[PDB]
């Protein structure tokens, strides 16, 4: 995250760290949805162009975190993944279209102060709080200019499509939205290397709940004045999500 | 720069 | 059906510092 803060503690309890076994290092982000279901960015398990493809026995899911290189002992916990989907029409050859994956783990996690699911947003949600302008929330342990000792956390607001398609020669899709601020608005921030694959929130001023709308996906560069960050529009993913969940407990 | 996590993972 | 309610903030009705920034362009 560039020009993000600190995380306060518990402030994101939803948050995963995808965790390479050996060399072990960070991966990549994603989040909790459900004692056994994780979400990610399919570019996080599977990238061709930069030889990534990786399998369950591969990895690890590390769940309560705040420390980035710490093992927090009594707070995290650490889980195995049982099954990795990928998007069947992931597009990884050209514009990230469908980076969506789900991981289901070995055991159910326990929930905790620091362990809890966020909600997965339904269509009336999704219209409602998906409008130019609005603020979402991206968390992640990445870099912090194009690495932090703690989960760092950045709001930024929702931009009009004509200016997320304006911004870059990459074919942008209805399966995608991009957030950040203009060079005229002062502010600014960013998702960058390692965010990958963690959340975008919102916190619903209809019933108080958060919401995971999108996806860390894309961008060129981080944080570059007049460039956006791109997020999975995880709404318009919802049916695979739930026909997977649906048909793998 | 990680810290050793425990085996039994 | 607990999704979302963090249990040190919205479980507690305590508010995280920058939330409010989130409800307030939410126009
Ligand atoms: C369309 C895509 C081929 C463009 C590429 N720069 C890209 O962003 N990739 C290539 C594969 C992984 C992903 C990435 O780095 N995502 C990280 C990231 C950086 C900045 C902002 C965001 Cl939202 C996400
Ligand atoms: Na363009
Ligand atoms: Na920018």
């Amino acid at each position: 995250i560039v020009e993000g803060s600190d995380a306060e503690i518990g402030m994101s309890p939803w948050q995963v760290m995808l965790f390479r076994k050996s060399p072990q290092e960070l991966l990549c982000g994603a989040s909790l949805i459900s004692d056994r279901w994780v979400l990610t960015a399919a570019h996080c398990l599977l990238y061709p162009p930069w030889d990534k493809n990786f399998t369950e026995n591969d990895l690890l899911v590390r769940i309560g975190k705040h420390s980035r290189t710490r093992y927090e002992r009594n707070i995290e916990k650490i889980s195995m993944l049982e099954k990795i989907y990928i998007h069947p029409r992931y597009n990884w050859r050209e514009n990230l279209d469908r980076d969506i994956a789900l991981m289901k783990l070995k055991k159910p996690v326990a929930f905790s102060d620091y362990i809890h699911p966020v909600c997965l947003p339904d269509r009336e949600t999704a219209a409602s709080l998906l409008q130019a302008g609005y603020k979402g929330r991206v968390t992640g342990w990445g870099n912090l200019k194009e690495q932090p000792s703690v989960l760092q956390v950045v709001n930024l607001p929702i931009v009009e499509r004509p200016v997320c398609k304006d911004s870059t020669r990459i074919r942008i899709t209805d399966n995608m939205f991009c957030a950040g601020y203009k060079p005229d608005e002062g502010k600014r921030g960013d998702a960058c290397e390692g965010d990958s694959g963690g959340p975008f929130v919102m916190k619903s001023p209809f019933n108080n709940r958060w919401y995971q709308m999108g996806i860390v996906s894309w961008g060129e560069g981080c944080d570059r004045d007049g460039k956006y960050g791109f997020y999975t529009h995880v709404f318009r993913l919802k049916k695979w999500i739930q026909k997977v969940i649906d048909q793998f407990g | 720069d990680f810290e050793e996590i425990p085996e039994e993972y | 059906a607990d999704c979302g309610l963090r249990p040190l903030f919205e479980k507690k009705s305590l508010e995280d510092k920058t939330e409010r920034e989130l409800l307030e362009s939410y126009i």
